[PDB]
């Protein structure tokens, strides 16, 4: 839920 | 011994994050303790010279990290980085999760001109959160410094302004817990997203977790499911219920700001610095910690 997302 | 650029001598290993992992490092030239930032050569899509690109762009602003060096050695890409002090996560732990008004203002403050400055040089964050704020080290202490460029991007032209284009049917990019609701909508970021996380970010630091954090789900796109219906599913009223009502104010306020529309930075500011005179604080640099 804190991850780092790309798109 | 090991070091990276001939010069800095690589320590322990102090963060890890999808754009590479973060290390301690002495620069042997004047013992400089420095942070190591290492990206594997490998890496699918490599991002780590592309974020050093956007440091240069930023030295000078207040609260930027200054970069000391960029380049490639063995199997990593490397950005070596002035050392900063601790996270704001870092320092909600260390004070029990629990932060007061005042502080929380004092930050607020601060951060809002961080975001404003990254704007004013064409770029939106997309990944507004406590762990890429750290104080400055020893006198500069009391400075609120943004970090973690991987995911920020140009939002307009620099010479025209021309916005970059609406779209929709995006994936989810930053982080869950503090994304906005619109990037959960799969709508493409803009201004407003990096203040409305910010404005999680403020009324986390108020209440020690969100009401979407800790949710039990099973897939990690059915997590985003359940952090996603929570997030929508709860009013901005309820989130910041026993609160002054200018946590709530600010984040209608970013909810109600059009794709492509300057926020209005000072508003935003005054609203909180309203708030801090009625409580009767004054801007001494005391932080609970």
């Amino acid at each position: 839920s804190v991850a780092s997302l790309t798109s | 011994e090991l070091r990276v650029g001939n010069r800095y001598r690589l320590g322990r290993k102090i963060g890890s994050g999808s754009f590479g992992d973060i290390y301690l490092g002495t620069d042997i030239a004047a013992g400089e303790e420095v942070a190591i930032k290492l990206e594997c050569v490998k890496t699918k899509h490599p991002q780590l010279h592309i974020e050093s690109k956007i440091y240069k762009m930023m030295q000078g602003g207040v609260g930027i990290p200054t970069i000391r060096w960029c380049g490639a050695e063995g199997d990593y890409n490397v950005m070596v980085m002035e050392l900063l002090g601790p996270s704001l996560e870092d320092l909600f732990n260390f004070c029990s999760r629990k932060f007061s008004l005042k502080t929380v203002l004092l930050l607020a403050d601060q951060m809002i001109s961080r975001i404003e400055y990254i704007h004013s040089k064409n770029f939106i964050h997309r990944d507004v959160k406590p762990d890429n704020f750290l104080m400055g080290l020893g006198k500069k202490g009391n400075l609120v410094y943004i970090i973690d460029f991987g995911l920020a991007k140009k939002y307009r032209d620099a010479r025209t302004h021309q916005h970059i284009p609406y779209r929709e049917n995006k994936n989810l990019t930053g982080t869950a817990r503090y994304a906005s609701i619109n990037t959960h909508l799969g709508i493409e970021q803009s201004r407003r997203d990096d203040l409305e996380s910010l404005g999680y970010v403020l009324m986390y630091f108020n209440l020690g977790s969100l009401p979407w954090q800790g949710l039990k789900a099973a897939t990690k796109r059915q997590k985003y499911e359940r952090i996603s219906e929570k997030k929508m599913s709860t009013p901005i009223e309820v989130l910041c219920k026993g609160y002054p009502s200018e946590f709530a104010t600010y984040l209608n306020f970013c909810r109600s700001l059009r794709f492509d529309d300057k926020p209005d930075y000072s508003y935003l500011r005054q609203l909180f610095r309203n708030l801090f005179h009625r409580q009767g604080f004054s801007y001494d640099y005391v932080f609970d910690w």
